[PDB]
RNA sequence: GAUAGCUGGUUGUCCAAGAUAGAAUCUUAGUUCAACUUUAAAUUUGCCCACAGAACCAAAUCCCCUUGUAAAUUUAACUGUUAGUCCAAAGAGGAACAGCUCUUUGGACACUAGGAAAAAACCUUGUAGAGAGAGUAAAAAAUUUAACACCCAUAGUAGGCCUAAAAGCAGCCACCAAUUAAGAAAGCGUUCAAGCUCAACACCAAAAAUCCCAAACAUAUAACUGAACUCCUCACACCCAAUUG
RNA sequence: AAAUUUCGGUUGGGGCGACCUCGGAGCAGAACCCAACCUCCGAGCAGUACAUGCUAAGACUUCACCAGUCAAAGCGAACCUCAAUUGAUCCAAUAACUUGACCAACGGAACAAGUUACCCUAGGGAUAACAGCGCAAUCCUAUUCUAGAGUCCAUAUCAACAAUAGGGUUUACGACCUCGAUGUUGGAUCAGGACAUCCCGAUGGUGCAGCCGCUAUUAAAGGUUCGUUUGUUCAACGAUUAAAGUCCUACGUGAUCUGAGUUCAGACCGGAGUAAUCCAGGUCGGUUUCUAUCUACUUUAUUCCUCCCUGUACGAAAGGACAAGAG
């Protein structure tokens, strides 16, 4: 037959054999090493700053609610004297334990939107929340002490 | 004009003389053109073979069809059909003369490249009629940039050089071990141990 | 059941051999005139005489009115309003409507249009199996008058290579007249097809 | 007893040497020359040879001292070969097909031995006998690609040109930017808008006709078996077609 | 009208077509070397002297021979260019230097034609027609990116330009044993096997409201009609059942049969051919042997129609079913 062809040409017996023992014969790794061992700062100048200046922040479990919803929520904290906010948790984290935070550590995981504040806003917030079927207040934070919905309530009512 | 040109066979000046079909310009390394020129991507061409007029159609087609007439340009890398391939009528005793001439047609080598690509776009946009035109050649093909190109190649050189097999092919070849000469063949020495006729051996050191 | 002989040979034989087409003798002249054969059967068939629906259909010819050609479906918005009976709205031309008027009335439908001024009615009561039986008689006396031009075309042609046999291959010769048999029989199937269609048009 | 480029055959033992580039021919089924081969003899250089030497429009090749050797020229004879096949490379025509037709370099087959199953041509190996001896050359096919990181949707609005219409996908432009934090829209479906996703954010390869074809085991230490090849006791002329001595 | 003779060679079987001598380009790339029914370019010559005279050491040499090529000098006067460019013996003219070939079948008988199916003989599968064998140029089957249709809708379905795998069933291609014989197609009895499955069994989708439909997989245990013509399997047509499927069997089976013709001798029709004879042109008819030796063999559930289901489910109406039992 011509030397090239359309098919592969069967290669001699020599030949075959001289291109087997002349295959690539790679590492044996004796351990293999599989077996062995920015915007971020804006983060954290920005939680740095709310930590600062949160003297009335609360926290809350928002989700269930739409963005129509959600837009009727800011409404609200538009009207009266409130604004709302929503950070991460994995950044937030680092900063709530060096902030001698320790009650407020198992509190932060998941979804949670904060509402910082600083006027006094004990009455509309109650309605506000109650206006809805749902209670996430999962304790808020006032001057940085911990307490309940009850000491909320009670606070509110005098 | 970012498109590929129309191509027709038959060139303006038809060679009246029968050449013969010399297999050697399909063996052996791409030794025109090989690296890119003006571009980024490329269709290496990892197997010898052919090129009809059908081929070039079929690619300019598929190119034209998906390809970005403001972000992109493709240059042709292969010259027009001038190779006679003279072929006798099907049905005729063996002899009488040598066959008139059918059509043309551009042979291609181990390593070449058939159609460019550029622009600022990345090779997974360009991948899919890449890789489909590769699949569609009569040869062995497949996608191929300028990384990728440097990156295969740096990667065949360091296979090369840490090949733990003591006996390699060119040693065995050009020293004559065993005298396997009489089996081998002159351009083997030259080349490779990876061609064969066309093929090309990329697993193989 | 395979009947299907070597034809692709001698096509290609055809093909490659080019001194031999430009000697003995002319392919393209064999191909021009079984084309006009056809071409001339084709349009016996689609002019003599069908009922043929559809106002794009009838749209062929006219006389020249005013220095200018016209036709149905050109400037007249045409609505078919039922298979026996069809409207016409043209494009306030009276002359334009007289010169389709008589076009229409030299026809071989045997239609009495009753004009208007620019409305048209050409209605059709219905057509019979005896006048689908006379053109489908007509259309095989067409098919037998090409073959018939046929045969002479390739008794020509024989002649001519037998004329050009002395100083010839006999092999070359043979090669030739099975060429030219392929070539007439295709034309027969093709002149069969065309038939079939139109007898499947006039009943179907 | 015709002739006949033609079919058939051409009688005992044993030893040795013994395969051809081509040309002419009313010629390629036949003949001659040349070339190969055989016998007896006179002569001395025969082969790989090292620096070098050997053309303007790649493997290579010629001469080639020391160096391995013992082969080479001629004279006088005369029969026999002068249709080849396969393998690796350069090829030539054919379909970059054929146990397809023809050359160049090497090997094999026409000559036995051990294997690849039964094999001419593939791998190893030749001087010929015995022994119920030992050591080796070639020598046993392997191998099963497909999910996927599947949490979740405000709006300056239907931006402008044509589009009675495409507003976000009949066609072109810039593609900003408010939502706390992200497409003048990457797909799907709409004549047209309506609806459904996405980019991003919060833990996240097989089929042909008599019937498939060597039993058969993944888990006891790398080395064994394997010639007419080499060695061991004796003596050795005792394994080629045609031809010759 | 009698007497003798021949009908040259190559042809990837023979004729036909073309060729028969020589030089060059690549194959044959760097001493020589090699093949043309491999692709090309040229020549049977062309222009001035007539020392293009007479002699002779050594060489090359188309792979042999015959035939060809260079040349120190010696005598005689001096103060050729080109690449093939051609012609042997005998014989003839010639007082004698000298000359005589499209012998081109060109290493060259002195001059010789056509047919044999009326043929004979020595041989050849060195070399053919049927097979077997190998290829797969031609075709079919499946897949891969979607090009394009299919009313939105590539992938229900069709499917261009190409590639990847299986076929030797069609046309050839090669002549490898079978021309000191393998008896040539259909049609009769008999059928063996394979599924790329026409139907009886089961599924997925569908441009599935049901039947009628389409597609892909398995299932070969079975079935696969009666006739009119042309010798032809093939080729047209009438009526059936759910279906009148493909392929190999040496175009399955002539030591079971058949002769319609395909290979024969005679004749006729038109033509080629001065004549004999031939159209691979058309038909009138054309002896079909075998006494069995061997191997092997010679006895075990399928469908259709009908009845309650009937006009049911399904719509808008027409239309129109599933399973089961029974005759
Ligand atoms: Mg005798
Ligand atoms: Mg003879
Ligand atoms: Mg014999
Ligand atoms: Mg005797
Ligand atoms: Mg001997
Ligand atoms: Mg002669
Ligand atoms: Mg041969
Ligand atoms: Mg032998
Ligand atoms: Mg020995
Ligand atoms: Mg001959
Ligand atoms: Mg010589
Ligand atoms: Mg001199
Ligand atoms: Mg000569
Ligand atoms: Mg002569
Ligand atoms: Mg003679
Ligand atoms: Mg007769
Ligand atoms: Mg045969
Ligand atoms: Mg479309
Ligand atoms: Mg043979
Ligand atoms: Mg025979
Ligand atoms: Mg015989
Ligand atoms: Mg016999
Ligand atoms: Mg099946
Ligand atoms: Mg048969
Ligand atoms: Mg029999
Ligand atoms: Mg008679
Ligand atoms: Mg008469
Ligand atoms: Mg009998
Ligand atoms: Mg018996
Ligand atoms: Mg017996």
């Amino acid at each position: 037959s011509k030397a090239v062809t359309r098919h592969r040409r069967v290669m001699h017996f020599q030949r075959q054999k001289l291109m087997a023992v002349t295959e690539y014969i790679p590492p044996k790794p004796a351990i293999h090493p599989s077996c062995l061992p920015g915007l971020i700062r804006l983060l954290r100048r920005e939680i740095a700053a709310v930590f600062q200046d949160n003297r009335m922040i609360a926290v809350c479990q928002n989700v269930a609610l739409s963005a129509e919803d959600k837009l009727l929520m800011r409404h609200q904290l538009r009207k009266h004297k409130i604004l709302m906010k929503v950070f991460p948790n994995q950044v937030l984290k680092p900063f709530l334990e060096d902030s001698k935070y320790q009650n407020l550590l198992p509190l932060f995981v998941g979804h949670n939107m904060l509402l910082v504040s600083e006027e006094p806003k004990v009455k509309e917030m109650v309605r506000i929340l109650r206006t809805v079927p749902f209670l996430p207040l999962l304790g808020g934070c006032i001057d940085d002490t911990i307490l309940s919905r009850q000491g909320f309530i009670n606070y509110s009512k005098l | 004009k970012p498109k590929l040109r129309f191509i027709e066979r038959a060139p303006l000046v038809p060679k009246v003389r029968r050449e013969p079909k010399n297999l050697s310009d399909i063996r052996g390394p791409s030794t025109e053109a090989t690296e890119f020129t003006e571009g980024n991507f490329a269709i290496l061409a990892l197997g010898g073979g052919y090129l009809h007029w059908g081929h070039f159609e079929m690619m300019r087609l598929t190119i034209n069809r998906s390809m970005d007439p403001k972000n992109m340009f493709a240059i042709w890398r292969v010259p027009a059909p001038f190779k006679p391939i003279t072929r006798k009528s099907v049905g005729h005793r063996m002899g009488g003369g040598k066959g008139a001439i059918d059509h043309y047609v551009t042979p291609v080598k181990a390593g070449r490249l058939v159609v460019e690509m550029g622009g600022r776009c990345e090779f997974e946009e360009v991948q899919g009629f890449l890789d489909q035109v590769a699949h569609k050649l009569p040869f062995a093909a497949k996608a191929v940039s300028r990384g990728t190109l440097e990156k295969m190649r740096k990667d065949q050189e360091e296979r090369e050089r840490n090949n733990q097999n003591p006996w390699t092919f060119e040693r065995i070849a050009t020293a004559n071990m065993l005298g396997i000469r009489k089996v081998l063949s002159p351009y083997d020495l030259t080349h490779k141990g990876k061609y064969w006729g066309k093929f090309y051996m990329p697993k193989r050191v | 059941k395979a009947k299907a002989k070597g034809k692709g040979q001698s096509q290609t034989r055809v093909n490659i051999n080019a001194a031999l087409v430009e000697d003995i003798i002319n392919l393209e002249e064999v191909n021009e005139e079984m084309k006009s054969v056809i071409e001339a059967l084709k349009d016996n068939f689609n002019k003599t005489l069908n009922i043929r629906t559809s106002p794009g259909s009838l749209d062929k010819i006219a006389v020249v009115t005013a220095d200018g050609k016209l036709a149905l479906n050109q400037i007249s918005q045409i609505s078919m309003k039922s298979p026996q009976l069809i409207l016409v709205n043209m494009a306030s031309f009276p002359e334009c409507t007289a010169a389709a008027i008589k076009a229409i009335r030299e026809s071989g439908m045997n239609l009495n249009p009753e004009v208007e001024g620019t409305l048209i009615r050409v209605p059709i009561p219905q057509v019979t199996r005896e006048h689908r039986e006379m053109l489908v008689k007509l259309a095989k006396q067409n098919t037998n008058k090409a073959k018939d031009s046929l045969r002479k075309v390739r008794t020509n042609s024989m002649n001519k290579l037998k004329k050009s046999k002395d100083t010839v291959s006999e092999d070359t010769i043979r090669l030739i007249e099975k060429q030219i048999s392929q070539m007439a029989d295709d034309t027969v199937a093709e002149l069969d097809r065309h038939l079939a269609v139109k007898t499947k048009e006039l009943l179907g």
